[PDB]
């Protein structure tokens, strides 16, 4: 074992040793944007592929070319930090060298001129693999699109109503236009450019330049038609004639073969093959049904007998005689084999020559436009024959290849003349019966752009879009006058790039109020955003499940909503191919044993192979155990033999996601309700007590680490200083760089608003002077247990009714449970104020504000800023700000006052950030940010300084830290060699450089570290400096805006009725109330129970999970009783091993691997400390314990086996009749706080537009009364409700007024008036050409 | 086609 | 109207009022400077296009907006469809003196109340407390009655048991099938921020307790106050009227 | 569908049908509207005929056009 | 069947696959041979005799051809189009039939609906 | 309507092609018809000539500054004095659409948060309809003479 | 042809939930994209009935459809009884002799 688990071991359980080690689940984000930057020296994906792509941009026809030399990426303007301090986008900088070339005219001259010129930035992504557009940590999505190359579909059934099912091929590139073709119920072959009209395919044909001759000699076969001397001939052969029938008699070689009536059997097709029969003569009827290929003129007057794809007739057939034609070609017909397609095509096709074809395809795309032979030539080429306007992607080369039976999948980016007949075969072959139509669901045909890619495209549309004034200034330009930089521009090249990051159907914010919800959202694969498919735009079944998905997608994770199967999540050990399609990782059982090595299978891959079951018996010496074993080969499963084994599954939870495997007895509950407790498992907000999962699936490590949210150790060593703060780990000597030798200065971060205004932070979880290796938790942070992802916590849950407390699903939560603090989670909110200047002059930030109370004041500094700390609530006063309001003019009642009591008025309005109604916090960070110029203000002044201080202090406590773990390598080398010790620690460590060595490589050593010192201390200087110009510096506002002062506060919302709570296994609920710790049912030992659930929501919705979750946690709970009891009654170190050895045993076929070599008696001593609050065990997603195994854990811990007891109940006293499934469970608090939902409005605030009740202001809108609410007050007699709902309460600006002065009378009286969106409907109607009017009273 | 941008390039 | 930061927020139905005066004047200046026919007839084509576009926008080639690439909404695409006028406004619109919240048990209630958290009460409430305030020689005048409140000064709750008294108010849940999807209840003050359903009328407002929100509506003529009691109440709503079986049946 | 196509009230009929259509021919006509019903009540915010607003509409209506 | 069932009930749409009815009573007869379509005469007992059809041959036929059918027969199988049943019947017919048949739906599961509801519907 | 212009005064005595010509009367009749069109807020020329050229400035010096010229740097570059530059780009604000979808990408549009900060709140209209009556009885409390001088003054 | 043979107690295998997973993903979908669908329904009906309100109180037509139980195939589904609670005669019914009330 390692490090990280002799402080806690996880029992595990089951069995099937796990093979394939935890991918780092963040890679697919990171990987994807790690080939986006990766420079490469080839056309590979990257900028690289770009700039190759779009470049060289050479004029028209001035050869002032224009080359891409290469790209840099400085260093970033801002750090991440800073970066979301400011607000602006983490980017680094992209230069790009350019070269600029001339060929004036003997001549051959050559010029050129070279630079690299800056265009635009673009956005880095993280070591967690997310981007910062706006300060706002982002995801970016990865998309499951249609993989191009072609595509053979079907379209059967509807199709005119006749079940003569019809066929169509489709060639759909990475970038252009699409290629149709498609037939015709007539049989005929047709050909769609893009979506267009409709052509015969023939055409496309005749624009490549195929006569029709050669048209006809590319689909049938010729069949040799002579008359030698007479009596017609045919050079058949035997195999022509199989199920056809005759129509003749057969007199060859004198033997009478076949007569007419007997059509060709098989038998006669052999019969051939003895004779050897290559020669047969036919009647002048067999011919008078065939075709002719090559055209037939006559030797001597030049006129044409016949002419390409013509019929034939015994009168044309004596023109040809008579001639002298003794050969004639004819097409190998057939309407059951080989139908006659195209030439019954070339008969309905218009147009005979090339440049006609090329015309017909002109006038096809752009009508009503006259065609010319240059403008179709264009037109034709640069459809499917351009590198600069149609690529089709190594992917879509790939692709294209193999579904149509080729060699090399590496191929050009264009089409060719062969990549079009071809694929007009292969439709045709399925016209024929031979080869098949590919799923248009398939897994093997949804490659996945990720975001790697994506910005790639959207830079190449930046690149694109610039392209034009490139040649523009390069053509109608001059000489050297100019530079390779004069004809470029940053905006519009980083455009099509930032529009990508800031605003997409497919980068979004990061789902921050969990680290599972993290992992699993970057691993999100969703089908619709750019090149997708609207929800109203797919299909009900390509969101069904695919055979595929296996170990791609895991069929269970996904949301409920209108996006169902369209957002699916990548599974366990589900990889990225090179090209874009997803493969699963295998093993390969050779001979019949499983060797160790994988392989991973892409989606057509596994297709053809017959890969093992996950679930099989394969311990032993490792052959196959079970003779008969259940697989999958043809995408159908079923009962295979032992020797027919190819692969074998790495493990059972493969085929899932992160979040359904950690649900534990998931091979328990049913799919709809493990599909709702997954979604419901990444909406578990963090709690105060990170408290690790009684019963888990051992993933957690797998996503507690992956999520940056924890601390891993670098370096190994010896932790030199721990505290709240930063971590400073003396690296070992071993595990360090042979210069200055550093030290791992960890600094951790201290409660950051997380985008759900949520709570993060990392805690440490070493003391002082602890061995550490690498992969070792240095610190734990939201939601994370010294290595283990802690969504939730353990909750003693009981199943029995409670006076219908409980009812539907409703929870009944403890009192104890809210007194500890638990569920007690904390929140910061971000709210600032922002004095800009208006039309009356800048607004005014001080504490002079009108109208105000000397109690609210007095929170306020100098400045009117809330003190740092102080506490607030609702409606206080955070930052006084008022707005200059003149010209007022009150009404005469009120100038009486101003006289009477000498109150004279401001002409100053009220801004004052006040705290939102409903939430009370405390403020934890108070910002202020200064628009360059206008000086500053006392407390800007003072938190400048704190910034400045502050930065100083950390800086020169970093910088001691590496001087000191630097000097001591000085003694060290000062020593060996030229020992001095008691006078070498004599004099000061400034003096250690001055000495110096006699002739040795160690004097080389010396001159290293001196060298690393000082460059370390000029190194210092930098970053010092840097950070004070950055911090005095004029912050970057927004036009108009002269100061803002941010305020952070910290609320710490309880666990009260009206919150939801869940488990995660598909459960939800809300608590009802929170009841006392007398009146909580109890029983035997006299504990109380924390949460009550229902018995009569298991029977409904399978969901037994939380069935057995119950009867192992109480086991595990159970242990911990005997743990906790040998550490309080202090025995010995005896009992402890003792008890703790044969508990990571019990059960049948595992896999744990005793203790006791551990340290002995000081670590099972800190494993017992640990262990006190129950014992942790595993539970993977298919490989879980079972009934009998828990039934066993429960005697251990002496537990009765039926997993009931008695219940108190703690009112009446008795004792609940009929045994109670009591014990413990994970309890999720999903991030529906009801402190959130509940709101209410009376009197608000109304649109400008129409005048009803602002729906905004996120509660104090009202409530919208909708049709069907309308239709309900219809229902009933209420007519005054509903008049004074869409009257008094919505509209008529006199409504409002009078009903509310009559409220305060006593007087219950509504004078209805006229609704004011009715008015504006007047308006808007009347305002058209439409007269509307209204008439008498 | 219809717009009468055609009408005029036309 | 302008809005935060100085950026003014204007309607697309300028735009286009400004696209049809700009080319009406331009065909006018042109008619007084003796321009030929190919210009004057392009500019009256222009000039029914802005019109037309500014009516109906998609009829005729979809004028986009400005610097944004959206289609400009026109005069009658504010008046039809599902959203907007007519849908969205007429028949439909958002009202004062109601709220929403998280729902739950409540078994203790009879078939007629319902609990209704307390600072909702007091929220809804606010125009009746005001008065009843200022009549009971509590409160000097309306704006003192207002700081009164703003206080939570220890009065006011009673003043609010007494305002709720027999005043019903309307529990709608989200989905509105039939017409008991609201029904009135009789308020019960209660702690927290929970509203309390009655669980015989779960069925018939087919609502569970595993997150559902609820809306109210506090009705205010005489007149609304007794609809609610005597058309509305709850316990007026035995046997639904679609079919004469009881939509009020014991559950689980 | 198409019942509710046709209507005496053509406000009632451009609340939910084709608006843009309903409007133009209602309107080449120079029809009338006298509201008469339940939805172009709601519309111009007034006590619908049914219920407690057929009780207004009844001593309303007597005395109307009589 | 289902919702999408219902939807079609009240919306009184055709049927795929009519079914001709009688206008009158009396002996029904053949007529002209097969173009296009095909033919097929109404013979009145007493009254005028102007009434015939075309009825298709590709579409086969069930009424008796020597014997009495009364108006609203099945002269063919298939669904039945209500607005054939408004005609030939009258207007309590076709209410009793699209009450039948809306119900049927809702009766396979556990929903009842007074008929009176349906009938406002049928009425309007 | 420029190349009108630049026909009706043209020589083709000169010998200068008319293509030479027609371009500034054409070009110029364009450039300045969208500095009278394009803002729904119309600015007088000058001002558009003068924010275009800020914006030139701007552009030639990303190359050299390596990201963005410094606020106070086109002030020296520009013939214009310094602390007009902020004031001549806090204008260059465009209007946005209020049918501009707010976030989620839901049918809510700028047009729906708008409020109306026109309209008091009824909570004062009370106050208003409570100190009239309060003047008045107070005022009817006084002597007569007093009486309309108050309510005269 | 490959039913499931474990139970929910035992515990599902890898193999046996991805049927599973199907049919729950048609439920899923089918019960949840109807909402419209219905909501489409009742919308319409709303829209063809409003105006329909009881006003007069007596028409004065003997008319009245014919009521007979749906009795169909093997048993009754729905008994004259309940077809014919709470409404309105149109003509006297007597008892099977003729001439009775
Ligand atoms: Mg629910």
């Amino acid at each position: 074992y390692s490090y990280t688990e002799k402080k806690r071991i996880r029992k595990d359980f089951g069995k099937r040793p796990q093979v394939l080690d935890v991918p780092y689940l963040l890679s697919i984000q990171l990987d994807s944007f790690q080939k986006f930057i990766e420079q490469d020296p080839e056309g590979q994906y990257g900028l690289e592929a770009a700039f190759r792509s779009v470049f060289p941009i050479q004029s028209y026809s001035g050869n002032s070319e224009l080359q891409y030399v290469s790209y840099r990426l400085g260093e970033p303007v801002f750090d991440v930090q800073e970066c979301q301090i400011r607000g602006v986008t983490y980017s680094a900088p992209l230069r790009v060298k350019l070269r600029l070339v001339i060929y004036e005219r003997e001549g051959t001259v050559k010029d050129i001129k070279e630079q690299e010129v800056y265009m635009g930035e673009i956005p880095l992504m993280t070591d967690n693999g997310t981007f910062v557009i706006n300060g706002t940590e982002r995801v970016i999505v990865s998309q499951l699109h249609r993989s191009p190359g072609v595509f053979f579909d079907s379209d059967k059934g509807k199709t005119h109503s006749s079940g003569k099912v019809l066929y169509n091929a489709r060639i759909i590139p990475y970038r252009g236009s699409w290629l149709d073709f498609e037939f015709d119920p007539k049989d005929n072959l047709f050909v769609r450019i893009d979506r267009r009209r409709k052509l015969p395919a023939t055409i496309i044909l005749r624009a490549l330049n195929y006569t029709t001759e050669q048209i006809l000699d590319l689909f049938f076969e010729k069949v040799i038609f002579e008359i030698r001397d007479n009596k017609l001939q045919m050079e058949l052969v035997p195999e022509r004639l199989r199920g056809e029938t005759a129509s003749f008699d057969i007199e060859a070689n004198g033997k009478v073969y076949v007569e007419k009536g007997r059509r060709i059997t098989a038998r006669h097709i052999r019969q051939l093959e003895k004779d050897d029969v290559k020669l047969i003569e036919v009647p002048v009827e067999y011919i008078a049904g065939k075709v002719v290929a090559k055209d037939y003129i006559d030797e001597s007057t030049g006129e044409l007998i016949c002419a390409a794809n013509m019929e034939l007739s015994l009168d044309l057939l004596a023109k040809l005689s008579q001639s002298g034609h003794k050969r004639i070609e004819t097409l190998f017909t057939n309407d059951l084999d080989h139908g006659p397609y195209i030439s019954e095509t070339l008969r309905v096709d218009p147009t005979n020559d090339r440049l006609s074809a090329l015309v017909e395809i002109y006038r096809m795309m752009r009508p009503g436009e006259p065609p010319t032979r240059e403008a179709a030539e264009s037109l034709f080429e640069n459809l499917f024959f351009s590198e600069d306007r149609y690529d089709l992607s190594a992917v879509g080369r790939m692709k294209f290849n193999r579904s149509l039976l080729r060699e090399e999948i590496e191929g050009s980016g264009i089409l060719s003349k062969d990549d079009i007949i071809d694929v007009m075969k292969k439709l045709i072959d399925i016209r024929n019966g031979k080869g098949e139509v590919d799923d248009i669901d398939h897994l093997g045909n949804r490659r996945i752009r990720s975001v790697g890619e994506m910005a790639e495209n959207q830079f190449r549309v930046g690149l694109v879009r610039v392209e034009r004034a490139v040649k523009e200034r390069l053509s109608l330009g001059d000489l050297d006058t100019l530079m390779p930089q004069d004809m470029i521009n940053a905006k519009p090249i980083s455009a099509a790039v930032k529009e990508f990051f800031g605003s997409s159907q497919l980068s979004q914010f990061m789902d921050q109020n969990n680290p599972l919800s993290e992992i699993t959202h970057k691993r999100r694969i969703s089908a619709l955003g750019p090149g997708g498919l609207t929800r109203e735009r797919a299909g009900f079944e390509v969101r069904d499940v695919h055979p595929t998905h296996y170990g791609r997608v895991c069929p269970i994770e996904t949301p409920e909503g209108p996006n169902i199967g369209l957002i699916n999540s990548l599974s366990v050990y589900a990889q990225t191919n090179e090209y874009g399609f997803l493969e699963t990782p295998y093993r390969k059982v050779t001979d019949g044993v499983v060797t160790d090595e994988i392989h991973y299978l892409s989606a057509i891959e596994e297709g053809n192979y017959v890969i093992a079951q996950a679930n099989s018996n394969l311990d032993e010496e490792g052959h196959f155990v079970e003779d008969l074993v259940t697989c999958r080969s043809k995408g159908e499963s079923s009962l295979f033999s032992r020797d027919q084994v190819d692969y074998m599954d790495v493990s059972t939870q493969q085929v899932v996601s992160v979040g359904a495997s950690l649900i534990p007895f998931l091979e328990h509950d049913d799919a709809n309700r493990a599909l709702m407790g997954a979604n419901m498992q990444r909406q578990a907000v963090p709690t105060l007590r990170a408290d690790k999962p009684l019963v888990g699936t051992g993933m957690e490590r797998a996503v507690a680490v992956d999520s940056g949210v924890t601390a891993v150790a670098k370096r190994g060593g010896v932790v030199q200083y721990v505290d709240a703060s930063r971590i400073v780990i003396k690296v070992n000597e071993d595990e360090m760089y042979p210069g200055e030798a550093g030290i791992d200065i960890y600094n951790l971060t201290k409660y950051t608003r997380s985008n759900q205004n949520t709570c993060i932070n990392q805690m440490p979880c070493v003391s002082l002077g602890e061995p550490v290796e690498r992969g070792d938790v240095l610190a734990d942070g939201p939601s994370t247990d010294l290595g283990e992802l802690a969504l939730g916590q353990n909750m003693r849950v009981a199943f029995m009714p409670w006076n219908g407390y409980n009812f539907e699903d409703s929870i009944l939560v403890s009192e104890r449970v809210v007194q500890e603090d638990r569920f007690t989670t904390i929140h910061i909110q971000e709210l600032a104020c922002v004095s800009r200047d208006t039309k009356l002059g800048p607004e005014e930030i001080t504490a002079d504000i009108p109208n105000v109370g000397e109690a609210a004041l007095s929170k306020l500094d100098e400045s009117g800023i809330v003190y740092i700390g102080a506490e607030v609530t609702g409606g206080d006063i955070l930052v006084g700000k008022v707005t200059p309001k003149g010209e007022t003019q009150l009404t005469p009642e009120e100038k009486l006052l101003r006289a009477i009591f000498g109150e004279k008025a401001s002409d100053v309005k009220d801004s004052s950030l006040r705290v939102p109604n409903g939430v009370s916090g405390t403020v934890i960070d108070v910002q202020v940010f200064t628009r360059d110029g206008v000086e500053k203000d006392k407390r800007a002044l003072e938190i400048e300084e704190m910034q400045l201080k502050q930065a100083k202090k950390d800086l020169s406590e970093e910088l001691q830290i590496l001087e000191a773990g630097l000097f001591s390598r000085i003694r060290a080398v000062l020593v060996a060699g030229g020992v001095e010790a008691e006078k070498l620690d004599k004099l000061p460590r400034d003096r250690w450089l001055e000495l110096g060595l006699t002739d040795e490589e160690k004097q080389n050593q010396l001159e290293q570290l001196a060298e690393q010192y000082d460059e370390l201390k000029h190194e210092f200087e930098k970053k010092l400096e840097a950070k004070r110009r950055k911090i005095t510096q004029g912050d970057d506002l927004a036009p108009g805006v002269l100061k803002i002062v941010k305020v952070y506060l910290a609320v710490k919302r309880r666990i009260q009725p009206g919150d939801k709570m869940a488990g995660r296994h598909g459960n939800k609920g809300v608590i009802s109330k929170i009841n006392p710790i007398e009146d909580m049912p109890y029983d035997e030992n006299g504990t109380p129970v924390d949460i009550v659930l229902n018995p009569l929501g298991v029977p409904s919705r399978m969901n037994i999970g939380q069935i057995l979750e119950t009867h192992l946690g109480m086991a595990a709970k159970g242990i911990g009783d005997k743990i906790n009891a040998m550490l309080k009654q202090q025995q010995e170190v005896a009992k402890l091993r003792e008890f703790i050895q044969r508990a990571y045993d019990l059960g049948a076929d595992v896999r744990q691997k005793v203790d006791l070599s551990t340290f002995s008696d000081e670590e099972v001593m800190r494993l017992a400390e640990n262990l006190r609050k129950g014992m942790p065990i595993a539970t993977p997603v298919f490989d879980g314990a079972k009934e009998a195994e828990i039934k066993e854990l429960l005697k251990l811990g002496d537990l009765p086996t039926s997993g009931q007891i008695r219940l108190y109940d703690g009112r009446t006293g008795e004792q609940f009749e009929r045994p109670v499934t009591v014990g413990y469970m994970y309890m999720l608090k999903l991030n529906h706080l009801v402190d959130d939902k509940m709101h209410a409005r009376s009197t608000g605030s109304y649109s400008l537009v129409t005048q009803q009740p602002l729906g905004g202001k996120a509660q104090f809108g009202g409530q919208r009364f909708g049709e069907m609410e309308v239709w309900a007050l219809e229902a009933y007699g209420a007519a005054y409700t509903l008049q004074e709902m869409l009257t008094v309460k919505s509209d008529d600006v006199n409504g409002r007024t009078k009903m509310y002065k009559n409220i305060v009378d006593g007087n219950h009286q509504m004078e209805p008036g006229m609704p004011e969106s009715f008015n504006v409907l007047l308006k808007e109607i009347r305002s058209l050409g439409i007269n509307i009017e209204l008439e008498d009273e | 086609t219809t717009d009468p941008v055609r009408m005029y390039m036309r | 109207v302008p809005l935060d930061g100085g950026r003014f927020a204007t309607s697309d139905l300028n735009d286009l009022y400004r696209r049809v005066i700009n080319r009406n004047n331009r065909l006018k200046r042109l008619l007084d400077l003796a321009a030929p026919d190919i210009i004057v007839r392009n500019e009256k084509r222009m000039l029914q296009e802005a019109v037309d576009a500014l009516l109906d926008n998609g009829r005729r080639g979809r004028a986009i907006t400005g610097s944004n690439k959206r289609p400009l909404k026109s005069l009658a695409d504010m008046i039809k469809g599902k959203q907007g006028r007519f849908r969205q406004n007429l028949l439909g619109k958002r009202v004062d003196y109601s709220g929403r919240s998280v729902i739950t048990v409540g078994p203790y209630l009879r078939l007629h109340q319902c609990g209704l958290p307390k600072k909702m009460a007091l929220e809804l409430f606010k125009p009746f407390i005001y008065g009843k305030l200022e009549l009971r020689g509590l409160a000097t005048t309306i704006k003192a009655a207002k700081k009164m409140v703003e206080r939570e000064e220890a009065v006011v709750w009673d003043i609010l048991d007494e305002v709720i008294r027999e005043h019903p108010v309307l529990l709608n849940r989200a989905p509105t099938l039939h017409r008991l999807g609201i029904q009135a209840f009789e308020p019960v003050l209660i702690e927290g921020k929970a509203i309390q359903l009655h669980p015989l009328v779960c069925a018939a407002y087919n609502a569970d307790f595993d997150g559902d929100q609820m809306a109210v509506h506090v009705p205010l003529t005489l007149e609304a106050q007794l609809e609610a009691r005597a058309l509305m109440m709850s316990t007026n709503n035995i046997l639904s009227p679609a079919n004469g079986e009881p939509i009020i049946v014991p559950s689980q | 569908t198409k019942a509710s196509l046709a209507t005496e009230s053509f406000i009632s009929a451009a609340s939910f049908q084709e608006t843009t259509r309903v409007l133009t021919e209602a309107a080449v006509a120079g029809k009338r509207d006298e509201l008469r019903g339940l939805k172009e009540n709601v519309i111009v915010g007034r006590l619908i005929p049914a219920g407690t607003g057929y009780a207004y509409h009844q001593d309303r209506m007597r005395r109307r056009a009589a | 069947g289902g919702l999408p069932r219902v939807a079609d009930l009240f919306e009184a749409r055709r049927p795929k696959e009519p079914a001709i009815l009688a206008e009158i009573s009396g002996i029904v007869s053949f007529g002209k041979e097969t173009k296009g379509k095909r033919r097929l005469v109404i013979t009145p007992v007493d009254g005028s005799d102007p009434y015939e059809e075309m009825i298709p041959k590709w579409r086969q036929l069930n009424v008796f051809e020597g014997e009495r059918v009364e108006r609203g027969d099945v002269i063919s199988d298939g669904p039945e189009a209500p607005h054939d049943i408004l005609r030939l019947r009258g207007v309590h017919a076709v209410t009793r039939y699209i009450v039948n048949e809306v119900q049927d739906v809702y009766r396979l599961q556990g929903v009842k609906i007074n008929d009176k509801h349906i009938e406002v519907i049928v009425r309007q | 309507i420029g190349l009108m212009k630049a026909v009706d005064k043209f020589e083709y005595r000169r010998g200068y092609k008319f293509s030479t010509y027609a371009t500034w009367w054409i070009r110029q009749a364009i450039t300045r018809s969208i500095a009278d069109q394009a803002r729904t807020i119309r600015i007088p020329v000058h001002m558009i000539e003068t924010i275009n050229k800020l914006n030139r400035i701007s552009r030639q010096m990303l190359q050299e500054m390596g990201r963005e010229p410094t606020p106070e740097e086109l002030a020296e570059r520009m013939l214009m004095p310094e602390d007009k530059i902020r004031k001549v780009l806090k204008i260059a604000k465009e209007p946005i659409s209020m049918e501009t979808p707010i976030g989620d990408d839901e049918d809510s549009h700028l047009g729906d948060f708008i409020e109306d900060t026109t309209l008091e709140l009824p909570l004062d209209s009370a106050t208003t309809e409570s100190l009239r009556a309060a003047t008045h009885d107070v005022l009817a409390g006084l002597t007569a003479r007093e009486a309309k001088v108050l309510r005269m003054r | 042809e490959t039913p499931i043979t474990a139970n929910f107690r035992e515990g599902l295998n890898v193999l046996q939930y991805f049927i599973s997973t199907h049919g729950a993903r048609k439920g899923l979908a089918d019960t949840a994209l109807k909402t419209a669908n219905s909501g489409y329904l009742t919308r319409r009906l709303v829209d063809v009935a409003q105006d329909l309100v009881v006003t007069e109180d007596d028409c004065g037509t003997h008319e009245g459809i014919m009521m007979t139980p749906v009795i169909e195939g093997g048993d009754v589904k729905e008994p004259l009884r309940d077809r014919v609670l709470g409404r309105v005669t149109a003509e006297d019914v007597l008892k099977p002799g003729t001439a009775d009330i």
